[PDB]
């Protein structure tokens, strides 16, 4: 590798992420968001499922 | 799911289990997903 190389010869860092589902409980979850709590009104609530 | 429930109790009885009521709080749930059929306690030696 040299810095004066062509774009087809320049170094590329590659990260491959492999996602598998196994019969064990899946623990790597995404960040669920949190809508600003509203009180004293008839609303549809979803607290931790 | 591996559920570990635990309770700490202050007792002063010498030999056997004391007679009483104490409900065990849930401490930690572990995502292990493995088969378990046997167990073994781990102790600590005293060296002098
Ligand atoms: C769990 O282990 C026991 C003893 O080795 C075996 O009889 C049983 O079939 C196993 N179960 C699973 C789901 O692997």
């Amino acid at each position: 590798f040299q810095p004066t190389y062509g774009v087809g010869y320049q170094p590329y860092r590659v990260v491959v992420l492999s996602f598998e589902l196994l019969h064990a409980p899946a623990t790597v979850c995404g960040p669920k968001k949190s809508t600003n709590l509203v009180k004293n009104k008839c609303v549809n609530f979803n607290f931790n499922g | 799911y591996f559920k570990i429930y635990s309770k700490h109790t202050p007792i002063n009885l010498v030999r056997d289990l004391p007679q009483g009521f104490s409900a065990l709080e849930p401490l930690v749930d572990l995502p292990i997903g493995i088969n378990i059929t046997r167990f073994q306690t781990l102790l600590a030696l005293h060296r002098s």
